RNA sequence: CCGACUUACCAACCCGAUGCAAACUGCGAAUACCGGAGAAUGUUAUCACGGGAGACACACGGCGGGUGCUAACGUCCGUCGUGAAGAGGGAAACAACCCAGACCGCCAGCUAAGGUCCCAAAGUCAUGGUUAAGUGGGAAACGAUGUGGGAAGGCCCAGAC
RNA sequence: UCCUCCUAAAGAGUAACGGAGGAGCACGAAGGUUGGCUAAUCCUGGUCGGACAUCAGGAGGUUAGUGCAAUGGCAUAAGCC
RNA sequence: GCUCAACGGAUAAAAGGUACUCCGGGGAUAACAGGCUGAUACCGCCCAAGAGUUCAUAUCGACGGCGGUGUUUGGCACCU
RNA sequence: UGCCUGGCGGCCGUAGCGCGGUGGUCCCACCUGACCCCAUGCCGAACUCAGAAGUGAAACGCCGUAGCGCCGAUGGUAGUGUGGGGUCUCCCCAUGCGAGAGUAGGGAACUGCCAGGCAU
């Protein structure tokens, strides 16, 4: 399964940031609509959170599942936990490649001023 | 039709059950349902001679606890590794 | 075993060496590695000596 | 013929459970991880696990294949 | 004469005899012969007591053999000080402990089974009684 | 105690005792019952026939005139 | 509070090293020697490990 | 070529049942050990550092083993005890077993192990039973209408043995 | 002399001319990191081709692998590219 | 720069014979004899396949089992 | 607030497998296209990008079912610390601890944070 596959191939990096007890940015990617949250060390409860799914996001994309879609759920969750008060993140590929739409949305979430 | 008279154990473990067997009884334990299980000491010549009927361990048997009639199943048998007698023996209720 | 121990000199001016050993039947080609020189205190090249 | 052994290696447990030790200290010294770091504690390239903070010892058997970890609880 | 083939090592320790023994039923056939006592059956006398037995039967009935030595026995040779290594494995023990099942025996009576047991069990070093296969 | 694929002597007709060698080796010599003197009635035993018959016949100087090896 | 009296009935001499702390513990030092000690579930322990040497009344 | 026959022989895997393992473990104690807390007790019994050693031939007994022959007053380990270096009492006598640690004295008393007919201190004690073998006061497989007790069972005043 | 297992009595240690095996190296990649991947063995189908090569699928599940003994590890692989 | 591998490596550098022997010791340790043990040895018994014209048990007794003795050779190294 | 879905956890088989049924607004998955970002030791399979027509076939989720896996008493047994005993390289007694296996039975996980959709 590519399902099983991704997640055993985002195992490695998960551990070792639960390990590091980093505060972690963790991107989720489909064929539509991207996704991220950020989530606190103890990785039980999320922080903040973005994706294409919400309305006030979609409303301005005319693709929802594209890179200027992720660089839009980068942006917007950058500035959500700036606004919180989060800074200092880890980034999460979730085992996607850092290549697409992923790295689109990490280069959009370093812009808005997520340190990562 | 098989009657057997028990008395509940008032002590239990391993010292109880040898001075039981060495006192000609043994142990056995009455469970099943929602009844709790009930240590019972059986008479072990009584017993012995009844389990030599191949029915003992189809029939319904019943047991005198108290007075009470309980009507069981022989479930499970414990004999002496050797010696022609009985260990323990386990009774489904009913 | 058949394993000599050679010499990695510093190209820096720096007489400071690395020890190592080398399987010379197989690899007969020489070590050029880039290793930390303590004297000039930079990654310079050291290359196989005796 | 026989005759030939090793000497000891004093492998085993060093600090116990709700043990007090300092950072640095060695907590069990393994040939595999038989027991695995937790937090708090690092492992060696021997597979020693040793701790990283000061605390008390702490044993679970976290995760889905059921082994053992050792954690420092920062205490 | 029983004996395992190909085994992972050549000698083992002593070992004890302690316990009671685990086969005490009568499992495959509908008569046994029990171990009362605790002691080592060699090949041989597994041998012998299965010889005993085929023959006070005729080729009527089944046979099963409980027990296996799978233990081999070293002796030193003759006039050998102590030490110098361990001894050469000279035969093949099975354990008893009390209440092993060593054979059992179906097909035939109870007489001619029990006169059986009794030719085989004249055989053995171990004390036996004759059991039957018990309902549970 | 075999001889052949179908000759055996039950090692009960072979009477084999111990006594003193002769020659060197001390007190230990002198003491120990360290020589075999085999001895083997071949009427006595259960030798094949012809083997019997050979043995007796034979003139050898391991074999006594009583028929005794 | 509440005490126990606890005597030696028996010889320590070829006694486990631990029932000869045990003994230690208590406070017994002769055969005969009774000490008076608190009725705690620790001396109850120590009575305990050392029982077939020493007799309690209470 | 091909192929039903003879597979009544052996027979892998798999399934069901039965065992065995120091160098097997999908289980798993008691103890022991490590750590923490709390009393009580203990002449600090603990640790560190200094002065002085001696010792590095151990023995037996219990327990857990290797070896040996489930031999050795054998040998080799672990652990405890004793002797060594501990007298006294018991085991006839008997370092190491059992009881028990001798500061000295007493023609005082209570006890331990072990004992109480005489040697030889103390029950020819009491109650119930067993044993006739001097068993007690050496031994196995196995044998036997010895004898005591217990639980059943077969046949029996339509008569059993 | 060194390493691995057992003996070894579930902390460590623990003897014998006790039971079994190895070492006296290899590797500039067989090290570092990043990215990715996941075996054995069977069955079925398929040119030569075959018990066994390569291909496809299924079962299977690490019964594989770990530069070299054994043990403990190893999937987040420590295995493979 | 050391198979200093006898691997805490005594020298850079070293094999034998002694019945021609010697000394200091040792029953710490062998040879004799004693001791413990009893594998071995020897003797006895149990089972009974069979042999014995039938017939296990007159006589012998396979395959196996259980003991005794303390004559052997041993084991141990307790005495000397 | 309920139902459904996605993500990240807790927990690590009472939680897994099998068997049967079921879901497509949304989500998810397959899917469509690929010269491009990127990719194939060949291959748009995978990875990646651009999309969304179609389908829930597979997968995935959910709901049932014990055929297994798994969990699992009580009692007994085994073992065992200490003390004692015997017929003693094996046991027994007092006391303390007390399995494993099996049995009755349980059992088709439970739950936290966030987000989205539907019904309210
Ligand atoms: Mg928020
Ligand atoms: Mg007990
Ligand atoms: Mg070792
Ligand atoms: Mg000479
Ligand atoms: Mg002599
Ligand atoms: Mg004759
Ligand atoms: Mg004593
Ligand atoms: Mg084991
Ligand atoms: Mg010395
Ligand atoms: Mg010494
Ligand atoms: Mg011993
Ligand atoms: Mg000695
Ligand atoms: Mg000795
Ligand atoms: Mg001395
Ligand atoms: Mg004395
Ligand atoms: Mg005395
Ligand atoms: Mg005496
Ligand atoms: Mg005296
Ligand atoms: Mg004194
Ligand atoms: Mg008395
Ligand atoms: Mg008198
Ligand atoms: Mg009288
Ligand atoms: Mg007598
Ligand atoms: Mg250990
Ligand atoms: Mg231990
Ligand atoms: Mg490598
Ligand atoms: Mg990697
Ligand atoms: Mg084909
Ligand atoms: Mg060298
Ligand atoms: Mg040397
Ligand atoms: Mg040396
Ligand atoms: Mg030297
Ligand atoms: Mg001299
Ligand atoms: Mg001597
Ligand atoms: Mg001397
Ligand atoms: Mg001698
Ligand atoms: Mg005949
Ligand atoms: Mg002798
Ligand atoms: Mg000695
Ligand atoms: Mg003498
Ligand atoms: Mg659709
Ligand atoms: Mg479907
Ligand atoms: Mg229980
Ligand atoms: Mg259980
Ligand atoms: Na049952």
């Amino acid at each position: 399964d590519k399902k099983s596959a991704r997640i055993r191939r985002a195992t490695r990096a998960r551990r070792k940031l639960q390990e590091l007890g980093a505060t972690r940015l963790v991107v989720h990617r489909t064929p539509r609509h991207i996704y991220a949250q950020v989530i606190a060390p103890n990785g039980s409860e999320v922080l903040v959170a973005a994706s294409t799914v919400e309305k006030a996001i979609a409303e301005q994309l005319k693709y929802t599942g594209n890179k200027d879609a992720a660089a839009a759920v980068g942006k917007a969750v950058a500035e959500r936990a700036l606004e919180k008060g989060i800074k200092d993140v880890s980034f999460d590929r979730s085992g996607f490649q850092y290549h697409g739409r992923v790295q689109a949305l990490a280069d959009a979430a370093r812009e808005a001023g997520l340190q990562f | 039709m098989f009657t057997i008279n028990a008395e509940v154990r008032k002590e239990q473990g391993k010292g109880a059950s040898r001075r039981l067997r060495a006192a000609n009884k043994f142990p056995a334990i009455i469970y099943g349902g929602k009844e709790a299980p009930l240590a019972i000491e059986l008479d072990h010549d009584k017993v012995m001679n009844m389990q030599a009927k191949a029915e003992f361990y189809s029939e319904v048997l019943t047991i005198v606890v108290d007075g009470k009639e309980i009507k069981v199943k022989a479930q499970d048998v414990q004999r002496h590794p050797y010696k022609p007698k009985l260990q323990h023996i386990d009774f489904v209720r009913a | 075993g058949i394993r000599e121990k050679i010499k990695l000199v510093s190209s820096a001016g720096t007489g400071h060496f690395y020890t190592t050993t080398k399987n010379k039947r197989t690899k007969p080609e020489k070590l050029e590695l880039k290793k930390f020189d303590p004297v000039v205190r930079q990654h310079v090249i050291y290359k196989e000596a005796k | 013929r026989n005759g030939r052994d090793s000497e000891a290696k004093r492998l085993g447990v060093k600090r116990f459970g709700g043990e007090s030790v300092l950072a640095g200290s060695i907590i069990v010294r393994q040939r595999g991880t038989k027991f695995h770091a937790g937090a708090n504690v690092g492992c060696g390239r021997d597979h020693t696990l040793f701790a990283k903070a000061d605390g008390k010892v702490k044993f679970e058997v976290k995760g889905p294949k059921n082994r053992k970890f050792i954690s420092i609880e920062a205490e | 004469m029983l004996q395992p083939k190909r085994t992972k090592f050549r000698k083992m320790h002593k070992g004890r005899n302690r316990g009671l023994a685990q086969g005490t039923d009568v499992s495959f056939g509908s008569f046994g012969l029990k171990a009362v006592g605790r002691g080592r059956l060699t090949a041989r006398q597994i041998e012998a007591a299965r010889r005993a037995m085929t023959r006070a039967v005729k080729r009527q009935g089944k046979i099963w053999i409980r027990v296996f030595p799978d233990k081999p026995i070293t002796e030193k040779p003759l006039a050998v000080r102590m030490g110098k290594g361990k001894g050469n494995v000279e035969y093949w023990v099975a354990l008893i402990q009390p209440g092993k099942v060593l054979y059992e025996m179906d097909g035939v009576p109870e007489e001619l089974a029990r006169e059986a047991f009794k030719l085989a069990a004249a055989k053995l070093p171990i004390k036996t009684t004759f059991v039957t296969k018990t309902v549970m | 105690i075999v001889i052949s694929r179908h000759v055996a002597i039950p090692d009960g007709e072979l009477e084999i005792t111990a006594i003193r060698a002769q020659g060197a080796g001390g007190q230990h010599v002198n003491k120990t019952s360290t020589a075999i003197h085999l001895r083997f009635d071949i009427r006595a035993s259960s030798l094949p026939e012809y083997y019997k018959e050979r043995l007796l016949a034979a003139s050898h100087h391991l074999i006594s005139s009583d028929g005794v090896i | 509070a509440k005490t126990i009296k606890i005597t030696q009935t028996r010889s320590a001499i070829g006694r486990l090293p631990k029932h000869k702390a045990t003994l230690l513990g208590l406070g017994l030092r002769r055969i005969g020697h009774t000490v008076e000690r608190e009725d705690t579930p620790a001396i109850r322990g120590m009575i305990n490990a050392v029982s077939f040497m020493v007799k309690v009344e209470e």
